[PDB]
């Protein structure tokens, strides 16, 4: 199944404060106007990176592996959001397909009415994650309108990745691409509008 | 202010020297422009505390004593026209100095009429002055002191639609506004232009210093150095072009300034359209407006016409004016105003018989 | 200004021979709080370590490595180090950090260097002989010998050929040393290749068990999860500095800021991308950059064919950074300020000028723009010139420019 | 070595001529206005305000100088002016007169 | 047309705009040129039969 974007998937590329300026960038983004592919847990490409959304409040989605053959023969990610807090490793892994709701390790970290937004990405060794939450009035699909997603971890994990899976009711798939876009920032310095500038010939 | 950057540049000899020679003579030659255009005046003339003009009412463009003390359009001109090793410097001349120029230049030409650029300021009344801006425009004086409420309304009417236009526009000013906009957009290229590689290992010279050893350090920076100099010798070269423009705008200013303001000129649209009578100065950011007062003649009616008539044998010309008819009657009026008087001989003169003239006319020539 | 124009003769003017710039008057250095120390106390202070022939490995990433508690740590009976010095440690930063562990005699410590041999270098542990790292020792028979003897630690006697760099092996059948056969049972040739130190309290001192610890080090592709700590500074306000905040390098004054950065946000950017306000790593407020003051100097003179006073502009610069004069241009300095006004004759800028005058000194005004007049309007009143003069102007207009052409081969290549 | 030298020599060489190509366009201008001050000037007589100097102008005479021209304008300059009182018009037989 | 040095090239920043921005300031004034010289006229005045 295939649902559109909108003008989704948009995050602060870098930790730097703008005020009251237009600024344009190069980086790995959703294009807007996309569509994602929508699920109700496949082991999926990874691609340059990942923009993954859900409604939850259940917490029937639970978490997420990472990585090339995801299991034994060399290191994948693993992540899960412990209701205590989000929970990361880095190990030759061997656990099962997906765990449910009845309804060697070289790295480790410890931390419905809402649309839940992600952003996974790896560059040279570093793995990116950022965020965002908002309620939303209608579950069929992502909601027409603006919000930027913010980081989350930065981590030292070096590890490759090509392929993914969630561990877990129905959720979001889409890829990031090499895109430029023009960013408004406000006079608190938050991301409040963008243009994708390959989109059409208004926004080049 | 890196010291090992310094001595690298320091390999490139006189480069660094002549790029503030030249951009010193664009600094020195603005000055120059703003000083040849506004200090045309000798003296700093002053308005009359009695305002007896005729009728006309210059208070939209004379000095405001409760604003710096421009006129209200000077003060509706200047609002609507809105670091690293860079520096701006100051005008010579502040814009309250610049304002007592327009001032002085408006003073003398309300109060003295064209005589106070060949010369001493002499008074004349404001009224009579115009009276001869008609005489150098081909209407005779008359036309004028018989209509002078009709000129002084309607003068007083078209500066209010100044005011009106320059209050609800958002573009008319726009060519000061594209000097202030390039030399921004100038200044800003400049700048990020730091942020590029060139080729190099970074753009941030401690950061070069700190991944590498002195012998490929020095290889990395010199590649900064060679394309932060080719981007100022681009930014010095733009702006002696650019400024080569400004130039050649300021000596039209200065020249519209001493034949439009200090005069009234014969040439055709040097000075607005129609047939000027005088202009006034006001003072803008960067710049000067020009307030082009002109004749235009506005009802036209047909006549026949006629190049001489026959009198006695004699062809009779016209002195000044030019021979038409009512249809039935014949008239000699003034070229650009109609205004008919009957034909006579001290409205005209003789030239010869008739038979040489291709069109002439056969009508009386009352002899006083 | 003889240097700058080279010549030693000055015209009448303004000119510009140096630029003002206020320095660094110290250095700041600011990062996060010094945390997440090493685990080198849990190899250090271990209840024990394994035998030799088992040496036992704790893997040291993702914390700051402080090395300064082994330099000052003078229990340590050695702390060799082979391609590094210990003292340079503490700057340094690597991918993955090792420690290798293990009991011995005092008599075979000494086997542990880069392209040593005995059964310890040859059986047990072999450093490279390009080795990169520490060894570090501490005499530990209080804590490992015992009465009639500590069997329980223990080394490889013997091997069917010598270990690699860094090859461990840990494998138990008995060893075959010539032509009889082994039958799976000890004896001569028949070897179990390992034999026992059996540490008495009572040995001698390199009879006696000392504790052993190998620090290795390696940089890769993989990023750095370990480096030296971030020792920094004071924080000092409303003065020129240099500073480092994080990785942000620069010179500058910081001040506080009315900003509102947001939580993840380090340092802010200006429209043109040059960065203008920081957040101190240590305490979270926000600081404004501003600049260390600067601009041209221009020394104003009268001709030196006249006198051999000047003036000093520092153009921008505010006379509290550098008689004495705060003009619109910038602070003025040797020149005397007036009231009166009158035509410029030297510019400065801003609507002030400067001249030479009687004794005699430089002098600064405001500039006079023409004689003040009112002219004696009113209706009906005229004035009419009853004589004239004749006047003869003179204006210079500029033709033409020397005639100049260049051999481009000549003056490139000579 | 000498492709350092090149590179050098030719930007120093091409900074050198487009700075004359920018002042031989200013001197141009100026070229322009001495061969209209000569027309207008010498080889008439200007109505154009302060074109020909200060005051009226009745006549200019060209002297060479090296690299360029003086033009020495001779101007009618009013010089003692009286107050009296002024008219626009007179009134005769109930008819106005104008001058 | 190669993106090889297309990407080399990138690492000069603004020259390239800056030079395309010269040259179309070139091109729209010589339009305007024109106008300034041709269109002083406001109505399309015809000579009679
Ligand atoms: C000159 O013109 C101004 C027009 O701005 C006259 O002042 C205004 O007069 C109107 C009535 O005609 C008032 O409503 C305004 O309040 C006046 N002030 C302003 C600032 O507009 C002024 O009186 C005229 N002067 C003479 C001598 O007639
Ligand atoms: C010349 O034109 C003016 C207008 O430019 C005429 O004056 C107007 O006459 C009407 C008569 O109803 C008045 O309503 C207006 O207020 C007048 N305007 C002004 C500014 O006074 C004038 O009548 C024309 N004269 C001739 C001979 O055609
Ligand atoms: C042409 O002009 C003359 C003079 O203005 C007109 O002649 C006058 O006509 C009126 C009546 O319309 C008489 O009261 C005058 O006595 C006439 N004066 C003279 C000198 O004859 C004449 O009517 C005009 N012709 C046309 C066709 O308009
Ligand atoms: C202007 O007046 C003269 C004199 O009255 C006219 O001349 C006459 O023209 C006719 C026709 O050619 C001749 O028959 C007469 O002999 C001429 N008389 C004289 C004394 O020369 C002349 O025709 C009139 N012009 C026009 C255009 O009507
Ligand atoms: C970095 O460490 C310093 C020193 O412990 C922290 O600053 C103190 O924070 C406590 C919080 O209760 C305050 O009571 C003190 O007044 C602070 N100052 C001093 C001099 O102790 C600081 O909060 C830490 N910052 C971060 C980002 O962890
Ligand atoms: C999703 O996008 C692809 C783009 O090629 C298009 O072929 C497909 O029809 C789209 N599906 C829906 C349901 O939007
Ligand atoms: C996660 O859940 C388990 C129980 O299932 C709990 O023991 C553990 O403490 C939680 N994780 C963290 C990081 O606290
Ligand atoms: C990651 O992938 C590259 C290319 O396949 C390989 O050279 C590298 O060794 C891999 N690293 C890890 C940690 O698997
Ligand atoms: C920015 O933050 C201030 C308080 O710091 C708040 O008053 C304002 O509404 C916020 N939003 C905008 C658009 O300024
Ligand atoms: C009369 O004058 C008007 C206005 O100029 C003009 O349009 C008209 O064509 C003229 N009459 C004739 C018969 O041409
Ligand atoms: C003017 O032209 C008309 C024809 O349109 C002709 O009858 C008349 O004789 C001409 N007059 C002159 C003076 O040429
Ligand atoms: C062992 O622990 C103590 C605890 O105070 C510490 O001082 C010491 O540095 C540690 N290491 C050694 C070699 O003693
Ligand atoms: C120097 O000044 C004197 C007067 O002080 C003057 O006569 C002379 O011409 C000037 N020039 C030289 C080169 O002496
Ligand atoms: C410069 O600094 C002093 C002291 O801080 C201040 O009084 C003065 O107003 C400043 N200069 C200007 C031109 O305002
Ligand atoms: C200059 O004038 C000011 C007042 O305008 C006065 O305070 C000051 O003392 C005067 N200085 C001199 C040298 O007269
Ligand atoms: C100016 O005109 C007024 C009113 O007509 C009159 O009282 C006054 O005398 C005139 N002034 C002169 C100098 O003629
Ligand atoms: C006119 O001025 C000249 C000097 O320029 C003087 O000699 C002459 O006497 C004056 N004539 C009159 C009548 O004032
Ligand atoms: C003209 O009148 C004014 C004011 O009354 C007076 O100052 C001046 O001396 C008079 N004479 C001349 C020659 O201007």
């Amino acid at each position: 199944a295939y649902t559109n974007s909108f003008t989704r998937g948009v995050y602060y590329p870098d930790k730097v404060f703008r005020s009251s300026v237009l600024h344009s960038t190069q980086d790995l983004f959703l294009p807007f106007f996309s569509n994602v592919t929508w699920f109700h847990n496949p082991v999926l490409p990874f691609n340059d990176g990942v923009y993954f959304a859900s409604t939850e409040k259940s917490n029937i989605i639970r978490g997420w592996i990472f990585g090339t053959t995801l299991d034994s023969k060399t290191q994948s990610l693993l992540i899960v959001n412990n209701a205590t807090n989000v929970v990361i490793k880095v190990c030759e892994f061997q656990f099962c397909n997906d765990p449910f709701l009845g309804v060697n390790c070289t790295f480790e970290y410890v931390s419905f009415k809402n649309l839940r937004e992600f952003v996974f990405k790896n560059i040279d060794g570093y793995f990116k994650i950022y965020s965002k939450h908002t309620p939303i009035n209608l579950v069929r699909d992502l909601p027409q309108g603006f919000s930027a997603l913010e980081p989350l971890v930065d981590l030292p994990i070096g590890i490759n990745i090509t392929r993914f899976q969630t561990l877990l009711a129905a959720y979001y798939v889409g890829y990031l691409q090499p895109r430029t876009f023009l960013l408004k920032y406000n006079e608190n310095g938050t991301i409040t509008d963008a243009v994708d500038c390959a989109l059409d010939p208004l926004s080049e | 202010d890196s010291t090992e950057c310094s001595n690298l540049l320091l390999q490139y000899g006189s480069f660094c020297t002549q790029l503030n020679r030249a951009l010193t003579g664009i600094a020195v030659e603005q000055d120059k422009n703003t000083q040849e255009v506004f200090a045309q005046v000798k003296q700093i003339y002053k308005t009359p505390p009695i305002k007896d003009f005729g009728g006309f009412n210059f208070s939209q463009i004379l000095p405001d004593p409760s604003k710096s003390k421009r006129s209200f359009i000077e003060d509706l001109l200047f609002n609507k026209v809105t670091f690293n090793g860079l520096t701006v410097l100051p005008p010579l001349l502040t814009d309250e100095m610049i304002a007592q120029y327009t001032s002085a230049l408006l003073a003398g030409t309300i109060t003295s009429g064209w005589t106070f650029g060949a010369g001493a300021a002499l008074q004349i009344p404001f009224a009579m002055q115009m009276a001869y801006r008609f005489n150098g425009i081909g209407v005779t004086q008359n036309v004028l002191y018989e209509n002078q409420k009709l000129i002084a309304n309607q003068f007083n009417s078209a500066i209010g639609k100044i005011q009106d236009s320059l209050s609800s526009t958002a573009s008319a000013l726009g060519k000061l506004q594209d000097v202030v906009n390039q030399n921004a957009q100038a200044l800003n290229t400049l700048v990020k232009q730091l942020s590029s590689n060139f080729g190099a290992i970074s753009s941030v010279l401690n950061d070069i210093l700190s991944r590498l050893d002195k012998v490929e350090a020095e290889v990395q920076i010199d590649r900064l150095i060679t394309g932060r100099l080719q981007s100022l010798q681009t930014y010095v070269t733009q702006q002696l072009i650019r400024a080569a423009e400004i130039r050649a705008s300021a000596n039209l200013a200065a020249t519209k300034m001493s034949e439009c303001v200090l005069g009234q000129s014969k040439r055709v649209d040097f000075c607005g359209k129609g047939y000027h009578l005088m202009s006034f100065p006001q003072s803008a950011p960067h710049g000067v407006v020009f307030l082009h007062v002109t004749y235009v003649p506005a009802q036209e009616k047909n006549f026949t016409t006629a190049p001489a008539i026959c009198h006695d044998g004699k062809a009779h010309f016209p002195r000044e004016g030019v021979f038409v008819s009512n249809g039935t009657h014949w008239f000699v009026t003034q070229r650009n105003f109609y205004e008919p008087q009957i034909i006579t001989t001290d409205n005209t003169f003789v030239s010869g018989n008739c038979d040489v003239v291709i069109g002439i006319v056969n009508n009386t020539v009352y002899d006083p | 200004t003889k240097c700058t124009l080279k010549s030693f003769t000055v015209e009448k003017g303004i000119y510009q021979t140096s630029n003002f710039r206020v320095q660094p008057t110290e250095s700041i250095v600011r990062f996060p709080n010094i945390t997440n120390l090493c685990p080198f106390g849990e190899v250090f202070n271990a209840t024990r370590f394994a035998s030799v022939y088992a040496w036992n490995r704790k893997r040291i990433s993702n914390c700051v490595a402080d090395y300064s508690v082994l330099y000052n740590s003078a229990s340590f009976s050695t702390f060799k180090c082979y391609g590094v010095s210990p003292t340079k440690l503490n700057d340094l930063c690597f991918t993955n950090v090792y420690a290798d562990s293990f009991v011995i005699r005092g008599d075979e410590v000494r086997q542990i260097a880069p392209g040593q041999t005995g059964n310890i270098a040859d059986y047990n542990y072999k450093l490279p002989d390009d080795f990169t790292g520490c060894v570090i020792a501490w005499n530990s028979n209080n804590l490992d010998s015992k009465v009639g003897g500590n069997y329980n630690y223990l080394y490889r006697l013997f091997r069917k050929s010598n270990l690699k760099p860094f090859e461990r092996d840990i494998s138990t059948e008995i060893y075959q040393a010539g032509s009889t056969p082994c039958n799976g049972v000890k004896g001569f040739n028949c070897y179990f290749p390992l034999q026992s130190y059996g540490f008495q309290p009572t040995y001698g001192v390199g009879y006696q068990p000392y504790r052993v610890v190998v620090l290795s080090f390696e940089l890769l592709h993989a990023p750095a999860t370990v480096c030296g700590p971030k020792k920094s500074t004071n924080l000092v306000k409303n003065k020129c500095v240099n500073f480092n905040f994080n990785g942000l390098t620069g010179t500058g004054v910081l001040t506080e800021s009315n900003k509102k950065f947001l939580p993840f946000q380090q340092f802010g950017r200006d429209i043109a991308d040059t960065t203008d306000a920081v957040r101190d790593p240590q305490t979270l407020e926000i600081l404004d950059i501003t600049p260390c003051s600067f601009g041209g100097v221009s020394v104003i003179t009268p001709g030196t064919n006249t006198s051999n006073q000047v003036a000093v502009l520092y153009q921008g610069v505010n006379c509290t950074e550098v008689n004495v004069f705060q003009t619109r241009a910038g602070c003025l300095i040797g020149a005397e300020h007036v009231n009166n006004s009158y035509e410029c004759d030297i510019p400065i800028g801003a609507g002030i000028c400067a001249s030479y005058q009687t004794s005699q000194s430089i002098i600064a005004y405001t500039m006079s723009l023409g004689a003040e007049n009112s002219v004696a309007y009113s209706n009906n009143s005229i004035a009419i010139p009853t004589n004239f003069t004749i006047s003869v102007t003179t204006e210079i207009l500029p033709v033409s420019m020397t005639k100049t052409s260049v051999d481009c081969t000549m003056y490139i290549c000579g």
